[PDB]
């Protein structure tokens, strides 16, 4: 035969296949978990990146090889659908590849693998969704707060775990807002975690509202108002120019000084508009004049300057206000009354140690609030930030999807006792399919227990000596819901320890898996060209 | 062609540890052994993984020496010394890559030694009662017999306790010589049981069944027909005259049984075959004729009552002749066995008997019986028992470091590496019952820190935890522990000492 | 090699041990074809004989044969049952090995894997006397013909499972398998199989004696020789030369005195009937009919070794020792006419404890394949009289102890749950492996009948004559408890000798 290449055919293109597969499940194994290890990314310049975050590995990772190309594309059908989950599916397809090759060699077909593998996977579906949890027990009811207190304890912040529990949960239940027909989820913007050096960290406080890291200034103006309008703008009330690289010419020695005099009367002008609105919250970027200074402290306004872009967007999104670019409105000059003006309640300026701070209570739609890391140096306060801040998107992501699943191995183990009965009662050339699919979802609690440095063949085996109880007799004798704690090395239940995933990434995951597994299932055959 | 030349010296012997490292304990794994005369055999003693494997570095040949020295004054712990020596030699390692001198290890090794040799009796906590009872007996025997057969340790240690109880009050004369194992096939080890006296496997082959007669005499060789010490020119030409040599045969041989009989003697053992009408000649003149054909058995009764094999076709000599008390057939275990038994005597013979299908499976057994009665062999000495399982390993590792650790200057190094060379057989134990060995040496010196004494290795493949061994019933021998120590640091201070070997011609 | 590469070299020599004996697993297994050095071929399904030829020189292969080697003196068969069990025992926790799982973790599990096996058989096997109020007779006439089922005499297989149940009864409550005697000569039909209560040879003895020799005796002294009573026999001759012609007529005259004085001998021990297996001449022949004995020469040593137990007699070579104490005794000796040719037969022992099945038909292959099935078909009869609490064979209580150890696998923490899961796949090389040498498909077999046994079928099995599941208990297809406890022990003996192997140690020689 003369063609354009090299053909290859039967069952070793099945056993090449598998074995190219499994190979970037290796990659991504040890990388599983929060106790994930780091891997080195080599790069063709000569640098290399360590990263130990499983999606930025198979980005990065290029193999080429077609086996391995398949499983570079379901990356990018993870993050499109939910955001997470991403690893998760590469070990479950390589493992559903594995057994399906010992099949091959077997004396089976892969037609009834396929057929048996999605009648597999919806059967999982049906097993996940009779043991759900509903999305609920936001107050009074404990399986949050010891929630975010397994994130907490990795840091400093974990001595005093039930002091700073209580400043998460409270926050993350005001953040909540429908806004779409009854939805709630959770912003991306969260509360302003701020420090101080409060002698020690058991100072801090939840403060119900924005804090701004900014100071008034002068003292003779009063520092308590009571009335509601906030005034927010970007353009300076400072001498102003049109450009930063276009200048206008000076010509004459005199003509240089009646524009001076001028840029003196029309900061007269302009003070005349903002003041007749009655806004007192005067916040200005660009900076406020001196003698623009002393007619606010004769009318108390509370101004402001020299205050963040970032802060004034979180601000003018408080009061619903709109933040003015420009004050000129393409003709003359004007303040836009009633406009760019919010609503509120008390804006007290609260004595705090190195920064006195400015806090805005009961605005117009805001949601958002505070938490004023009090401590005693720039080394505690600084992690403790970031494991507020780690903690908020734990208990954020668990608390959207509008239903939950205990996960963390509990999922899998308790589907490799379901599927397993349910293999026995259909036969049919297909019980081998679903009695391989069963013991191929153990390689998530096997990959668990052998990056928490515990005997895996243990470990293991009581997620399912506590899940096989479940579907034998239904007495509350049986421990039910049983996750995995890979700190202690020891199995607990995951509605005490409050383990949570959503429903979703573990749907599309068991979905994506077996897609993925029957796509590179059904080549039997290799053209080159 | 020369790298180190004086790691090569210790690297021989760390390949003669590892045939026993993993043999260790009662979770040990078998060693399936080629004799020289082309036999499959599976055991796992330690005395027989050496006898078969020869090996052939001078090196290593110390330990070996020591452990044939370690069989002398002590039958407990041949493995002992193939680990914790071996032990030694791997450590000792780690302190000449520093920079340490090898003379400076040899003296800091027996500093450590006679510091050892003074903390082992303050471990002691149990002593023998001697009540000569079989409760007292068997509850010490029940840790000798595992680590050489183990599930099967409740039918023998009630067998050699009926054995040791019979020889106690001849104070003084217990040893293993008085308890011989005689092996019969059969069913299993359910079957066996415990005989007095001296017993062969073989039945007698005459009618007699009881026969009073002291006279005892055994000829070497078979019944068959006679030749002349001359010449003897005997020629056959018609068949008369080979009836005349026929029956010729049988009418000198009644007189060759007629000379037993002159001489007052009615047992005779014979090593060969025993022909048929020779065996009719026997039963006439009351004569008890047994067939030994294993020269073993022949050795065993020439060195009990005195009476020799000799060469010649029955000879009257009332000279070599032995002397016994009552000698009868007796039917146990659907067998029967001669008894060579005492009754005038007050009798110090005793033999248990084994039963058992498999050959391969009954020699095992023989050396996990012979090892328990070397057990209590060495304790017609003083009587200081030590508890076992790794509890007196980890105890003694944490005196020496608390004692190396006050001790200023240069041989400090030496003394804390004597410490951890007895955290192997710990280390030993854990890894041949499949547990993580850096856990269990955690649990242990977690609970010996507070005090809590006594406490060794849980033997259980599921538990990584720890147990007490007082509650437990294990405990080992101090004297098994006390040459143990002092042989295997003799055996690792000799290989140390030696740098270089040259070969020479004789 | 000491550690996890020496068990990887004695788990490989397991394999060529197994496959040695994967096909001969039922009664419709492949036979195989073991030559010797002298050059003799020997075509057997028996796992027993083909195990006994091999002779492997591999150290860890010699422990699964001499395993073999004590299960057949015992029970008698089921050599491949107990060595296809072992080897799926160590197959299963292959992958397992190279995890870092210790093999000890291996022993402990098998200890309790083997002990919950014990305990579900018990539990389940079902004393099978008077069932259904049947008589015993007709309970042994079903199980034996399901072992003639499939075969070459099925057109009168009825008539064949009368023939096994009535050679046990004659028999004592000593049963053997090698009591009975199977005889294959040609010709006549396939229905006219005939029995014989004791034992009978082919009587090739075409000499000379006709008209004589009365066929009937009430108690006659049976003579067991080895002479040869032959004018030109190589044993009784003389050859004397010489030139005196008077003496020419004393050599033909004393050479006939040496035959006459030692047939003289045999007339004075007072023997009715002599048998020899050298051939007796015609002068020989034509003495005893003067004297009114019967003779009959030319018998083969086999069937003189059935005849000396049954008789009470010995064989003795020699004429001279011909006496009263070696003489046999019977009560019926009667002569047939079976096929043609002369049957010589002794019925009514005081010893009579053997018998001999004679078989007809048209072809040699016709009854090389019912001797095959008719020794299966005795041993079925043997074990069912023996023991009463039976359970259905057919791989129907491998299948239910796969599912007993499976949920009670997942009951137990630890690592025992992985290896007592395994243990569950590993008992299921019986039920597959009765599909392929049967040539039927594994996948379809094996998915119906996991399913049956899900649903509450106990004794559901595979069918060797159909591609069908079928209830083996029903269908009086039996194997005895006590052989299948006795199978599992063993196996799980054998494998434990193989995994607790760590380290091989060869003296130089
Ligand atoms: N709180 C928890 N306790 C115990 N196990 C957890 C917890 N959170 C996550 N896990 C486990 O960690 C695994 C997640 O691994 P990792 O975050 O390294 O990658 P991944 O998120 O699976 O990859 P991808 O982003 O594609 O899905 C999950 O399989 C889950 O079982
Ligand atoms: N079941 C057990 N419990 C506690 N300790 C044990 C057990 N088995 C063995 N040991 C420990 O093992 C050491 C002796 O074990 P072992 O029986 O293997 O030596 P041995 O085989 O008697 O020596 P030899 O080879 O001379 O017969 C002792 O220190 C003892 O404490
Ligand atoms: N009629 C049958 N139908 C299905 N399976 C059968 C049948 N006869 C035998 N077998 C299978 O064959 C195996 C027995 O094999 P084999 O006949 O070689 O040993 P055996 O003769 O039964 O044993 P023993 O040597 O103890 O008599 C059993 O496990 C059984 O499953």
């Amino acid at each position: 035969l003369s063609v354009f290449g090299d053909r290859s055919t039967g069952e070793t293109i099945r056993s090449q296949n598998v074995m190219a597969a499994a190979s970037i499940a290796n990659i991504v194994k040890s990388s599983l978990g929060p106790v994930g290890l780091d891997k080195m990314l080599v790069d063709d310049i000569g640098d290399v990146t360590i990263t130990n975050d499983g999606a930025t590995i198979l980005k990065l990772l290029e193999v080429e090889h077609p086996a391995a190309k398949v499983l570079c594309e379901l990356a990018d059908l993870q993050d499109k659908e939910v955001g997470d989950g991403t690893t998760s599916v590469v070990i479950i397809a390589a493992e559903l590849l594995k057994n399906a090759d010992e099949l091959v060699k077997q004396k089976i077909h892969p037609t009834s693998v396929i057929s048996g593998y999605r009648l597999a996977c919806k059967e999982a579906v049906r097993y996940i969704n009779e043991n759900l949890i509903v999305n609920t027990d936001e107050l009074g009811r404990d399986c949050l707060i010891n929630a975010a207190k397994t994130s907490m304890s990795s840091k400093i912040i974990g001595i005093n775990g039930d002091f700073f529990a209580n400043m998460v949960v409270d926050a993350v239940l005001a953040i909540k807002y429908t806004d779409i027909r009854g939805q709630p989820r959770y912003p991306v913007n969260s509360v302003n975690i701020l420090k101080a050096h409060g002698r020690s960290q058991m100072e801090s406080m939840l403060i119900s509202g924005y804090a701004l890291n900014c100071v008034v200034g002068s003292q003779g103006m009063p520092k308590r108002i009571v009335n509601a309008k906030i005034a927010c703008l970007d353009f300076s009330l400072q001498k102003t120019k049109m450009k930063l690289g276009v200048q206008v010419v000076i010509t004459d020695p005199e003509k240089l000084d009646q524009i001076r005099q001028r840029e003196s009367d029309i900061t007269k002008e302009r003070i005349q508009k903002i003041l007749a609105t009655g806004a007192n919250v005067i916040l200005t970027t660009g900076g406020i004049d001196d003698m623009c200074l002393k007619y606010f402290v004769e009318a108390g306004a509370m101004a402001v300057r020299r205050v963040l872009k970032r802060d004034l967007k979180r601000i003018a999104k408080a009061s619903g206000a709109t933040i003015l670019s420009t004050l000129a409105n393409l003709e003359g000059e004007e303040t836009f009354e009633a406009a760019m003006l919010g609503q509120a309640e008390e804006v007290v300026q609260e004595r705090i140690c190195d920064d006195e701070l400015i806090l805005i209570k009961n605005t117009k739609a805001r949601t958002s609030a505070s938490i004023i890391l009090r401590g005693a140096n720039d080394f505690m306060c600084d992690e403790m930030e970031r494991s507020l801040h780690d903690a908020l998107c734990v208990v954020k992501r668990v608390l959207e999807s509008k239903s939950v699943v205990p996960g963390g191995g509990a999922v899998e183990a308790a589907l490799s006792i379901y599927l397993e009965n349910y293999a026995t009662s259909m036969g049919s050339r297909e019980q081998l399919a679903i009695a391989e699919f069963a013991r191929s979802l153990l390689v998530i609690p096997n990959t668990l227990a052998v990056n928490a440095a515990q005997d895996s063949t243990d470990l293991v085996a009581k997620l399912r000596a506590f899940h096989n109880e479940a579907q034998v007799n239904p007495e509350r004798k049986n421990l039910k819901w049983i996750g995995l704690d890979l700190s202690n090395g020891k199995p607990r239940d995951n509605k005490q320890a409050g383990v949570f995933e959503p429903t979703i990434v573990k749907v599309k995951s068991l979905k994506f898996a077996t897609e993925a597994a029957i796509t590179i299932l059904r080549i039997d055959d290799l053209i080159k060209l | 062609g020369l790298e180190e030349a004086v790691y090569r010296n210790i690297q021989a012997c760390k390949e003669l540890a590892q045939t026993t490292r993993t043999a260790y304990g009662p979770n040990g794994m078998n060693k399936m052994v080629i004799n020289h005369l082309e036999k499959l055999f599976v055991t796992n003693d330690a005395a027989t993984i050496l006898r078969e494997l020869e090996v052939q570095h001078p090196a290593a040949k110390m330990i070996v020496m020591a452990s044939h020295m370690q069989e002398q004054e002590v039958g407990d712990g041949t493995n002992f010394v193939l680990v914790f020596a071996g032990a030694l030699l791997e450590l000792a390692e780690e302190l000449l890559r520093i920079g340490l001198s090898v003379s400076e290890v040899i003296e800091g090794y027996e500093i450590a030694c006679r510091k050892a040799h003074e903390i082992l009796p303050n471990l002691v906590c149990c002593s023998a009662k001697n009540l000569r009872d079989i409760d007292e007996v068997s509850s010490l025997l029940r840790t000798s017999i595992m680590s050489k057969q183990y599930g099967n340790e409740v039918f023998l240690a009630k067998l050699i306790a009926q054995a040791c109880v019979s020889i106690f009050p001849d104070s003084g004369h217990f040893n293993v010589d008085n308890i011989r194992v005689c092996k019969i096939l059969g069913s299993g080890i359910s079957s066996s049981s415990v005989l007095h006296g001296m017993v062969f496997k073989k039945e007698t082959e005459g009618d007699v069944t009881s026969v009073k007669d002291a006279k005892i005499a055994v000829y070497s060789c078979p019944f068959d027909g006679m030749i002349t010490e001359t010449k003897g020119t005997v020629l056959i030409k018609t068949a008369e005259e080979l009836m005349n040599f026929s029956k010729g045969e049988e009418n000198l041989m009644d007189a060759q049984v007629k000379a037993i009989a002159d001489t007052g003697a009615n047992v005779v053992v014979t090593g060969g075959k025993v022909a048929d009408m020779a065996l009719h000649y026997a039963n006439k003149y009351n004569i008890m004729l047994v067939r030994l054909n294993s020269k073993w058995d022949l050795r065993r009764l020439c060195k009990t009552v005195g009476a020799t094999a000799l060469p010649r076709l029955t000879p009257p000599v009332l000279e070599e002749m032995g002397h016994c008390d009552s000698v009868y057939l007796s039917e146990v275990g659907d067998t029967q066995v001669v008894v060579f038994k005492h009754e005038k005597e007050d009798g110090a013979i005793s033999t248990i008997v084994l039963r058992g299908s498999t050959d391969n499976l009954m020699d095992d057994i023989e050396r996990a019986v012979d090892d328990g009665v070397n057990t209590f062999k060495v304790l017609t000495r003083d009587k200081r028992l030590v508890p076992g399982g790794g509890a007196t390993e980890i105890e003694l590792a944490k005196q020496i470091t608390s004692y190396g650790e006050t001790c200023p200057g240069l041989e400090q190094y030496a003394i804390k590496k004597f410490a951890e060379a007895f955290e192997a057989i710990p280390r030993a134990l854990a890894e041949n019952s499949g547990v993580k060995a850096n856990e269990v040496i955690s649990k242990l010196y977690a609970v010996h820190q507070e005090g809590n004494k006594n406490v060794g290795l849980d033997i259980e493949a599921e538990v990584p935890a720890v147990k007490d061994m007082l509650e437990a019933g294990i405990l080992d021998t101090y004297l098994g522990k006390y040459w143990a120590i002092k042989l295997a640091t003799n055996a690792a201070v000799t290989v140390l000492r030696v740098d270089q070997i040259i070969m020479a011609k004789p | 090699s000491q550690g996890i590469p020496q068990l990887v070299s004695n788990i490989s020599a397991c394999q060529v041990i197994a496959e040695a004996v994967r096909t001969t697993l039922g009664p419709r297994g492949m036979d195989k074809l073991i030559v010797d050095g002298r050059g003799k071929a020997t075509i057997s399904n028996d796992g027993a004989t083909i195990l006994k030829l091999l002779d492997v020189v591999h150290p860890a292969a010699k422990t699964l044969v001499d395993i073999a080697k004590s299960q057949d003196a015992e029970v008698g068969d089921g050599t491949t049952s107990v060595t296809l069990l072992a080897a799926e025992f160590l197959k299963q926790v292959k992958p397992y090995v190279e995890e870092g799982l210790h093999p000890q973790i291996i022993i402990r599990a098998f200890r309790t894997a083997t002990q919950l096996a014990v305990n579900k058989i018990k539990e389940i096997a079902v004393t099978v006397k008077k069932a259904d109020k049947v008589e015993q007779r007709k309970l042994l006439e079903k199980c034996a013909m399901t072992a003639l089922s499939s075969k070459l005499i099925s057109q009168q297989k009825a008539f064949f499972a009368k023939m096994v149940v009535d050679a046990v009864m004659m028999l004592d409550d000593l049963l053997q398998l090698k009591m009975i005697g199977i005889k294959k000569v040609q010709g006549g039909a396939l229905e006219d199989s005939q029995l014989v209560a004791g034992v009978a040879f082919k009587k090739t003895f075409s000499y000379a004696g006709f008209e004589m020799q009365p066929k009937k005796y009430h108690n006659p002294k049976i003579a067991l020789l080895n002479v040869e009573l032959e004018l030109k026999a190589e044993k009784d001759n003389a050859e004397i030369r010489v030139h005196t012609v008077e003496d020419y007529q004393a050599i033909v005259d004393a050479e006939w005195n040496i035959l006459y004085d030692k047939l003289e001998k045999i007339h004075h021990s007072g023997a009715k009937v002599v048998s020899s297996k050298l051939p007796i001449g015609d002068v020989a022949t034509q003495y005893f009919a003067d004297r009114d004995m019967f003779c009959a020469g030319r018998v083969p040593e086999e069937d003189l070794k059935r005849t000396m137990m049954a008789c009470g007699g010995s064989i003795q070579t020699s004429v001279n020792a011909l006496s009263a104490d070696v003489l046999g005794r019977c009560q019926v000796f009667e002569e047939t006419q079976i096929g043609g040719e002369r049957y010589n037969f002794f019925t009514g022992c005081p010893k009579a404890k053997t018998c001999t099945f004679i078989l007809r038909g048209g072809a040699e292959q016709f009854m090389e394949e019912t001797e095959r099935s008719l020794h299966d078909a005795i041993m079925i009869v043997r074990r069912a009289i023996k023991n009463d609490s039976v359970v259905a064979g057919g791989g129907a209580i491998e299948m239910e102890l796969s599912k007993y150890l499976r949920d009670y696998s997942r009951t137990i923490p630890g690592k025992q749950q992985l290896l007592i899961g395994a243990y569950a796949k590993a008992l299921e090389i019986i039920p597959r492996q009765l599909c392929d040498n049967a040539g039927f498909d594994a996948t379809n077999i094996l998915n119906k009948l996991r399913a049956r046994h899900a649903q509450g079928g106990t004794w559901y099995g595979v069918d060797i004559n159909n591609e069908d599941i079928a209830d083996n208990f029903e269908a009086f297809v039996w194997e005895p408890a006590m052989v299948r406890i006795n199978a599992l022990t063993a196996a799980s003996e054998a494998a434990c000798l193989i995994v607790s192997v760590d380290e091989t140690i060869k003296n130089p020689r």
